[PDB]
């Protein structure tokens, strides 16, 4: 004859924490983001 | 005995080609020599200075040791 | 004159020396005239984790008539390596040429 599922808990966790409010958490985020984008 | 006779006998025929002097003029007319191998050198005196070519530099390994 | 080039070692001081020879030497003597010094180091390291690879090379010939002085230095600076980035390296080279009394100008 003739769709991406996301996680509620992990999304809430990663939205809860903020970078960018100071240089310390910003630099931690930068270092992790560099290595994570690489590998 | 046979070999050193036949090789010289063939050399007599093969060396006796026609003209035989225009190619002397053709070879000697290029008094600029064959192009010689390039090296990095100093401008004033031409002593060689070290190169960083990748196909040679990729084999090199060094280490660090304490001094006495 | 082979007894002049047999000497005690000293073993190690950091630098290396080679003698430098000319194409036409004197008739009844040895042809070597100058000395080339070579040094190589890695200064700003913490505990063998280095910073700034560095090396230097100087050729010197001094007598009462002429003076030859050539020199070269290289400094390498590494910005990133994987997985912290891509491999990103810069290099600075300097060189100088002095040849008295033939030229009376120096080359940089
Ligand atoms: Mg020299």
């Amino acid at each position: 004859s003739k769709q991406f599922i996301y996680s509620k808990r992990w999304k809430s966790i990663f939205s809860k924490i903020q970078p960018l409010q100071n240089g310390t958490t910003r630099k931690s985020y930068q270092l992790f983001r560099n290595v994570a984008k690489q590998i | 005995a046979v070999k050193v006779a036949l090789g010289v006998a063939f050399a007599f025929w093969w060396t006796s080609g026609p003209g035989a002097d225009e190619e002397m003029d053709a070879k000697a007319q290029q008094e600029p020599d064959r192009r010689s191998q390039y090296t990095r050198h100093y401008a004033f005196k031409g002593r060689g200075r070290k190169e960083f070519l990748r196909s040679d530099m990729k084999n090199d390994a060094n280490e660090l040791v304490p001094t006495r | 004159y082979s007894h002049r080039h047999a000497y005690a070692e000293a073993a190690d001081a950091g630098v290396t020396v080679i003698p430098s020879q000319d194409y036409y030497g004197p008739e009844h003597d040895d042809p070597l005239n100058g000395i080339v010094f070579q040094y190589e180091a890695q200064p700003f390291s913490r505990h063998g984790w280095g910073g700034v690879p560095f090396d230097l090379t100087v050729c010197c010939e001094k007598d009462k008539t002429s003076l030859c002085l050539q020199g070269e230095t290289h400094v390498s600076l590494v910005h990133s390596v994987p997985p912290f980035g891509p491999r990103h390296i810069t290099q600075v080279t300097g060189s100088w040429e002095v040849l008295r009394p033939n030229i009376k100008d120096v080359m940089y």
